[PDB]
RNA sequence: GCGGAUUUAGCUCAGUUGGGAGAGCGCCAGACUGAAGAUCUGGAGGUCCUGUGUUCGAUCCACAGAAUUCGCACCA
C-alpha cells in the first residue's frame, strides 16, 4: 500500500527510514493485540475520518474582506490527515514511540480530541455564513 | 383548514430582503414568510438563499391549508426574485403562471433621499 | 401582633414522577481576527434559608425557627 509508505516518511527524521518502519510496523503489532480487528483495515478508517470538505477563504469584494466557502481539493485532504495524525500522537504522555501510533491511530477511530475540535470549529464557520452559498466557485 | 387548494403567490422582491405572501383567489393572504422570518438579522436577508427558504416555507406552510395550484405574482427588483420564482417551481406547488406585476409607477411621485 | 408571597452556583431565575442541581449573564481559557469586538465552544462556580421529622432515598413532603416583601393592626 502507498498509504503507508507515505505515512512512514513523515515520521522520517533527519532520514532515519530503517528505524521508521520499525516503529510503524510495532504500533501495527500492538495494535492487533490491542484490538480485535486487522491492523491495515484500523489503519484506513483512522485516516479517513480527519478529512475536512468545504474551506472558507478571504476575499476582497468591493468594499471588504468576505469570507467565500469553497470545496477542498483530494491531493490536500491525504498530506493533512498524514501530518494531524503524527503531530496528535507526539502530543500523547506515552514514553513508548510505537505505542503513541497505536494509541493515536485508536482514538482517530473512536473520535474524539484537539483534532476533532478543529474539525467543529470549521464545520461551525462553515454553514454559518450560508447566506454565502450562491458563491459555490 | 379552509383547504384553498388553489390559490396566488406574492413575490415582494427587493434589495432588502424578498418576501412571500400566498393567498387564495380573493386575495386573504393565508400565510407569509420572509428571510427574517427564517432567522436572518438583516444584512444577509437580501440573499437569494434567504429567498428560496422563505418561498419554500411560505408555501410549506400552505401546504396544510391544503392548496396545490399557485399564480405568482413577481413586484420590484433584487436578488433572490428569481431564485424565490424556482424555489416555488419545486415544493410541493405548480406554478400554472408567473407574471411581473412590478408598479413601477408614472408621474407624481418624489423619489427618496437615495432615489434623488 | 396577623395573614399572604418569597428565601438555588456572584447577579437575575427555571426546576413536583422524591431519586439528574440547571440556565442566562458574569468570570477564566480556547477558537477567530493583525488584534481588539461581537458571535461560537469549553471550564470553574451551591451548607438549592436553617433545624428536626417523614421514606429505601427529599431542593421537590410535615413541623418549628429566621430573613425579605406586602396588606392589615398599633402609635398623648
Amino acid at each position: 500500500s502507498e498509504l503507508l509508505a507515505k505515512f512512514v516518511n513523515i515520521l522520517m527524521v533527519d532520514g532515519k527510514k530503517s528505524t521508521a518502519e520499525s516503529i510503524v510496523y510495532s504500533a501495527l503489532e500492538t495494535l492487533a493485540q490491542r484490538s480485535g480487528k486487522s491492523e491495515l483495515e484500523a489503519f484506513e478508517v483512522a485516516l479517513e475520518n480527519v478529512r475536512p470538505t468545504v474551506e472558507v477563504k478571504s476575499r476582497r469584494v468591493g468594499g471588504s474582506t468576505y469570507q467565500v466557502p469553497v470545496e477542498v481539493r483530494p491531493v490536500r485532504r491525504n498530506a493533512l490527515a498524514m501530518r494531524w495524525i503524527v503531530e496528535a500522537a507526539r502530543k500523547r504522555g506515552d514514553k513508548s514511540m510505537a505505542l503513541r501510533l497505536a494509541n493515536e491511530l485508536s482514538d482517530a477511530a473512536e473520535n474524539k480530541g484537539t483534532a476533532v475540535k478543529k474539525r467543529e470549529d470549521v464545520h461551525r464557520m462553515a454553514e454559518a455564513n450560508k447566506a454565502f452559498a450562491h458563491y459555490r466557485w | 383548514r379552509k383547504q384553498v387548494s388553489d390559490g396566488v403567490a406574492h413575490i415582494h422582491a427587493s434589495f432588502n430582503n424578498t418576501i412571500v405572501t400566498i393567498t387564495d383567489r380573493q386575495g386573504n393572504a393565508l400565510g407569509w414568510a420572509t428571510a427574517g422570518g427564517s432567522g436572518f438579522r438583516g444584512s444577509r436577508k437580501s440573499t437569494p438563499f434567504a429567498a428560496q427558504v422563505a418561498a419554500e416555507r411560505c408555501a410549506d406552510a400552505v401546504k396544510e391549508y391544503g392548496i396545490k395550484n399557485l399564480e405568482v405574482m413577481v413586484k420590484g427588483p433584487g436578488p433572490g426574485r428569481e431564485s424565490t420564482i424556482r424555489a416555488l417551481n419545486a415544493a410541493g406547488f405548480r406554478i400554472t403562471n408567473i407574471t411581473d406585476v412590478t408598479p413601477i409607477p408614472h408621474n407624481g411621485c418624489r423619489p427618496p433621499k437615495k432615489r434623488r
